[PDB]
RNA sequence: UAAGAA
RNA sequence: UAAUGGUUUAAAGGAUCCGUAGAAUGAAUUAUAUAUAAUUUAGAGUUAAUAAAAUAUAAUUAAAGAAUUAUAAUAGUAAAGAUGAAAUAAUAAUAAUAAUUAUAAGACUAAUAUAUGUGAAAAUAUUAAUUAAAUAUUAACUGACAUUGAGGGAUUAAAACUAGAGUAGCGAAACGGAUUCGAUACCCGUGUAGUUCUAGUAGUAAACUAUGAAUACAAUUAUUUAUAAUAUAUAUAUAAAUAAUAAAUGAAAAUGAAAGUAUUCCACCUGAAGAGUACGUUAGCAAUAAUGAAACUCAAAACAAUAGACGGUUACAG
RNA sequence: AUAUGAAUUAAUGCGAAGUUGAAAUACAGUUACCGUAGGGGAACCUGCGGUGGGCUUAUAAAUAUCUUAAAUAUUCUUACA
């Protein structure tokens, strides 16, 4: 608070914006290998099975990523896409899957928002 | 409390309100107060003279004018922690009025108790329709008390016939004791002279005085008989 | 009493003698003289007049002031509201169209005038400390205000103090007959210059 | 010493004690009882006693404090609390 | 009420009020300059009469204290060019008034 | 000495939030410059020497011998229920004193922020020492004099 | 030339 | 995109004081270029005198008092003790308990009393002595010698530990008796460690005013408290404390001469949880003390106040 | 020195529906909490000091007086003096 003290380091703390998908390496994405394709339960009061699934980075971090879209298939050992984002229902699972990327296909007969599932024209 | 705004600035919110238009007519107030303003600043203001003996406020002795040994032989040389402490306080303080007449009426009636059994009157008439003469003690408009020997006592000192307040006051006894006498010889002879020529008064004050201790002593009896039966069983 | 000092009035205190304080008179001669000329311009101007006293026995001068200024008084009880709520209060009560010499004409009303608030243009109250409220609705409403403030009163609530003892009905009345002559001479002059 | 209180919510006594004052007719009856265990019973040492029973206790055998308002209504003015 | 205003556009000088937890600093602004302000300081800039206003809300900024400090600021905060004038019996000038004219 | 300045300073701002009409401050150079520049800008009522007891009614001339009994007696202006001296500040700190040249004098005038303080202000007064001389920031930038930017008065 | 919101 | 912040209660005053550095801050007048020099006494000190119980605080040494427990007797008799009510492997016919004496031992300190006060804090009130410290005002003297204070130093409740003494009462643990559905608890009985003293270690407490120190200033009232007068009376002046406040501040509760107005220096805080945890280091005989993370998870979490509901919550009435 | 695996191993976080005690919040039914020690799997229980962030929530042993009472005060409208 004082002057001294301040030129001895006080100050306001730093607005500093940790990383959400520290696995990634500063990264947009990176290629992983699904491990297993997981069906976990929400948090409460949220009520699904929502389709996720372990993948291994390339750079060797497993993480949980969640699979969107209506339909997948994610199998074991399929090549996947992984960018940020958490599922916010799901904890642990911090990152989601690319559709229409890797072995993962787009979402069958999408009409709306095809290219956040990876669907042609 | 806080100094109030919005009681001493009604002509200036009343002309926002008349500007704007938010007001039609002009109040009837409204001119008068223009013209004549409120005291609008609430401060304290210092005093530098006691008004009732002429003692000075606000003023600190010097030790270059105090050349000379004190009481107890030393010179001050230095200020002492009393002149270096600022006295601001007692020039907003009120200050106390003094009147030598208070230390010479309170040795009057030590020494005449029964001057305080004479009724006094404090509703004042005018005090500005006073013009007394203070070479004699009575005074057209006055009753005879110890205030007429003070302020003959007073009226002494002031003209120097005598220069230590006690032989004036002494003076001033004796005269009020002169009066005095007459005062209660012409009352006991108006009383006999009244007798004589067949005045029939009826109570009397010794009367007076047995009548209400008998009306307080039947009360008296009837609690005490009460509480004796009382206490028996 | 000196234990009782508001310190705020202390620019009004000539000293303390026997324990209370004693307030300065040329002041108090001032804003008298002061004040007076007020309501008396306001009576001049044919303004409304109230006169504000509710101790034991102020009822006789604040009559009298009423009577001979042409202006009105209460000394019962201030009902809180009565200038900031006066449609709630004050709304049912009669009011009269009236000439320039104060001669009632008697004409009919119409319900809206009947409803409107008539606010006093002067308030005089002679118990300040015990009529808060009548203080703060005037300094709401707007109304400029005379009082008698002695020594434990605050100064500022008011648009044109009085230093003086508001505690002696004699002090009361001899400042109260003042204001109601200082009125009385002000609607003289209205009638006068009303009848040239 | 002077102890002077803080600012009360009210001031008020609990129980205000008040005058009871005593029936005659039981003081009659405690005067007649122990004339009649002193000078043997129907005595004709305190027939008056039983004359003056017989004449308070014949129609009837039997023969408020202001404390609190005065204070709350004073409360204000006399507890030198300082000016606001 | 009636509110203060320099040229019928801003405010007379800055404002560094604070009422209950809402800190406002409030600058006058140059002519043409808008009312770069709080949103609620904008609404009431817009029913006043103010065109030109500099100034941000630090600490509390509830709505309604932010709206009701405000006013104090303008009305208490504020003094006019002619009151410094005659409270220090000195004549302020205003130097662009004066350089047109 | 910055440190009775800014006593002075908040001594003032005391006096004003009671409405005194007179007050004392400690007599010194400094003292007795800045009471004397703040008489003249019209911010005090008058200036007088005087002891701890109260203004000097004629002249007492200074000593050592009274030199501690000293004070500079100042009066108040009060105006539409409003002080006229309502806030006194320091700009430079006992802990961080700022001087300024000439041209960030007039840039602190013409309402640019230097070295975090705030601009002069439609009715404020700014006071400059130089030399041991307190003046007004706008004479300081007339006579073309670089100084230490003393107290802000409101 | 310093605006905040959920 | 908020420090144009905070730290009584939301996160945050160091247990306390002493004091080193400070590239921290700090009186007055004059002269010469922020310094040097000469002057000054207002801060800070020293020594006397005077007044006062400087009585209280610290160490040391020497004493007193009521009671408790046990032992022995004396007479006397059948129960005693405890509990809500009972029962207890060790109350009483081996004469108990109660009473009256007499011896012994430890620990404690009733009233005064308010912790008023004293002390840096922790602490400290049965008595006396020795030594040491602490008050106010005057006189003289020094001439800024000051403030604060990183690191450092010292002291530091209760518990705990190491040795040696002591051990009457109280009493962790343990063993029993009850209660209970259950008792691992509250209650009852034996009761070890500890509580006591001597020499140490350790350095933590809600070590609290949950409020660092210093300086300048700001409106009142009432009490005391301590001096200084003046003749019990001046409802006597000048100080400190306490109580209620104005203003001011504040999220408010509230603070109130500081939580106000300012200045200086230091300590500390930056969502909850993980966590005062782990790891490392230092110290310690140990217990531990100090220093003190991160990942993971979440959009919480907290403070003041408001109105209810509730209470094995109070009082008054009917 | 530093990184990387590691059998085994200590802690801690989260989630679904549940499960068990009655420790805290009211006098929470044994005042809570801080420090420290012992016991207990643990919640907790017990000992010693400290704090209020619990008791300031504080609210009677009660009795009162004498001067012209009216042909006089109470009336009074800028009057008189
Ligand atoms: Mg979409
Ligand atoms: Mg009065
Ligand atoms: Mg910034
Ligand atoms: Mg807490
Ligand atoms: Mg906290
Ligand atoms: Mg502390
Ligand atoms: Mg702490
Ligand atoms: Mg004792
Ligand atoms: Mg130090
Ligand atoms: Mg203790
Ligand atoms: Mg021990
Ligand atoms: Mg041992
Ligand atoms: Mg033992
Ligand atoms: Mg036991
Ligand atoms: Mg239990
Ligand atoms: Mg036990
Ligand atoms: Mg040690
Ligand atoms: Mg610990
Ligand atoms: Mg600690
Ligand atoms: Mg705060
Ligand atoms: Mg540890
Ligand atoms: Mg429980
Ligand atoms: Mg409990
Ligand atoms: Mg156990
Ligand atoms: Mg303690
Ligand atoms: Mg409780
Ligand atoms: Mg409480």
């Amino acid at each position: 608070a004082t002057l001294n003290q301040i030129k001895r380091g006080s100050g306001p703390p730093r607005r500093k914006k940790i990383s959400t998908a520290p696995q990634l390496d500063q990264c947009p994405q990176r290629k992983g290998v699904v491990l297993r394709v997981m069906v976990l339960k929400p948090k409460k009061p949220n009520s699904a099975q929502r389709k996720a699934c372990r993948v291994r980075l390339t750079n060797g971090n497993v993480v949980s990523a969640y699979i969107p879209g209506e339909g997948h298939d994610a199998q074991e050992h399929s090549i996947v896409y992984v960018r940020g984002g958490r599922c916010q229902d799901l904890p642990g699972v911090k990152y989601h899957v690319i559709r229409g990327a890797g072995d993962l296909s787009g979402v069958v007969n999408r009409i709306s928002s095809r290219s956040k599932y990876g669907a042609k024209k | 409390m806080k100094i109030q705004t919005n009681a001493v600035n009604v002509l200036q919110r009343t002309s926002a309100y008349l500007k704007s238009g938010l007001l039609k007519e002009t109040p009837a107030w409204y001119n008068v107060v223009a013209s004549i303003p409120p005291s609008t600043k609430f401060t304290r203001e210092p005093r530098f003279k006691n008004p009732s003996n002429g003692h000075i406020i606000g003023k600190l002795v010097d030790v270059t004018e105090q050349p000379h040994a004190n009481n107890k032989g030393l010179y001050k040389t230095r200020p002492n922690s009393s002149d270096k402490r600022v006295g601001v306080k007692r020039l907003y303080r009120p200050p106390k009025l003094t009147y030598v007449e208070d230390r010479l009426r309170s040795l009057f009636y030590k020494q005449h108790p029964w001057e305080l059994s004479r009724p006094k009157i404090l509703v004042e008439n005018e005090i500005g329709d006073e013009n007394y003469d203070w070479s004699h003690m009575l005074q057209i408009g006055r009753p005879l008390d110890g205030e007429s020997v003070i302020q003959r006592t007073m009226y002494l000192i002031k003209t120097k016939q005598y220069g230590d307040m006690v032989e004036a006051y002494d003076h001033a006894r004796y005269e009020f004791y002169a009066l005095r006498m007459q005062e209660e010889t012409e009352q006991q002879v108006a009383l006999e002279e009244a007798e004589m020529f067949g005045s029939l008064f009826g109570v009397s004050a010794i009367e007076h005085g047995i009548q209400k201790e008998q009306e307080v002593l039947d009360v008296w009896e009837k609690k005490v008989v009460e509480e004796t039966e009382l206490m028996a069983a | 009493s000196t234990s009782l000092w508001r310190s705020s009035t202390q620019s009004y205190i000539y000293g303390e003698y026997k324990g209370i304080h004693i307030i300065d008179l040329n002041q108090t001669l001032s804003y008298l003289k002061r004040a007076a000329k007020v309501v008396e311009g306001v009576s001049e101007s044919g303004g409304i007049i109230l006169f504000l006293g509710t101790r034991q026995g102020q009822k006789r001068g604040l009559e009298e002031a009423a009577k001979k200024t042409h202006g009105y008084y209460v000394s019962t009880r201030w009902i809180p509201g009565t200038l900031t709520n006066s449609t709630e209060i004050s709304g049912i009560w009669e009011k009269q169209e009236i000439d320039s010499n104060d001669n009632p004409t008697e004409r009919a009303l119409s319900p809206n005038e009947t409803s409107k608030q008539v606010k006093p243009d002067l308030l005089v109250v002679l118990n300040p400390t015990e009529n808060r409220n009548a203080l703060l609705e005037a300094i709401k409403s707007r109304v400029p205000t005379i009082a008698i403030i002695d020594t434990d009163s605050e100064p500022s609530l008011v648009t044109y103090p009085i230093p003086g003892n508001d505690d002696s009905l004699r002090s009361v009345n001899f400042l109260l007959g003042v204001l109601a002559r200082a009125g009385q001479r002000g609607l003289q002059n209205r009638l006068a210059r009303n009848n040239e | 010493p002077v102890y002077r209180l803080p600012p009360l919510p009210r001031l008020k006594v609990k129980k205000p004690i008040i005058r009871q004052e005593a029936n005659k007719c039981l003081v009659l009856m405690s005067n007649l009882l122990q004339c009649w265990s002193s000078y043997g019973h129907m005595s004709p040492k305190c027939a008056g006693l039983v004359t003056e029973l017989k004449s308070c206790t014949s129609e009837s055998a039997l023969g408020k404090s202001n404390i609190n308002y005065h204070a709350a209504r004073l409360y204000d003015r006399i507890n030198g609390k300082p000016h606001d | 009420k009636e509110i203060p205003r320099y040229e019928n556009r801003t405010i007379y000088g800055d404002i560094d009020f604070r009422y209950h937890g809402v800190k406002l600093h409030l600058r006058s602004a140059k002519p043409g300059f808008g009312l770069r302000v709080n949103h609620v300081i904008f609404e009431i800039c817009e029913c006043a009469g103010i065109k030109d206003l500099s100034g941000k809300v630090y600490k509390s900024r509830n709505d309604m204290n932010i709206a009701k400090g405000t006013i104090e600021a303008f009305t208490k905060a504020q003094k006019t060019l002619d009151e410094v004038a005659l409270g220090r019996g000195k004549k302020l000038v205003d130097v662009r008034k004066v350089y047109y004219s | 000495s910055l440190v009775k300045l800014a006593n002075t300073c908040a001594h003032l701002q005391n006096c004003s939030k009671v409405r005194v009409a007179l007050t004392s401050i400690p007599y010194t150079k400094l003292q007795l410059q800045f009471a004397y520049n703040l008489y003249q800008q019209g911010f005090l009522s008058s200036l007088q020497k005087g002891s701890t007891m109260g203004p000097d009614k004629d002249f007492v001339e200074v000593t050592p011998d009274n030199i501690s009994t000293r004070r500079l007696w100042v009066g108040l202006k009060y105006r539409d229920n409003k002080p006229v001296l309502s806030s006194c500040k320091l700009i430079s700190k006992p802990n961080s004193r700022i001087h300024l040249p000439m041209e960030d004098m007039k840039k602190l005038c013409s309402g640019v922020t230097i070295r975090n303080i705030k601009p002069l202000q439609p009715g404020e007064l700014i006071l400059v020492r130089a030399h041991n001389n307190i003046m007004d920031i706008n004479e300081a930038i007339s006579k073309k004099l670089d100084g230490e930017v003393l107290c802000r008065v409101k």
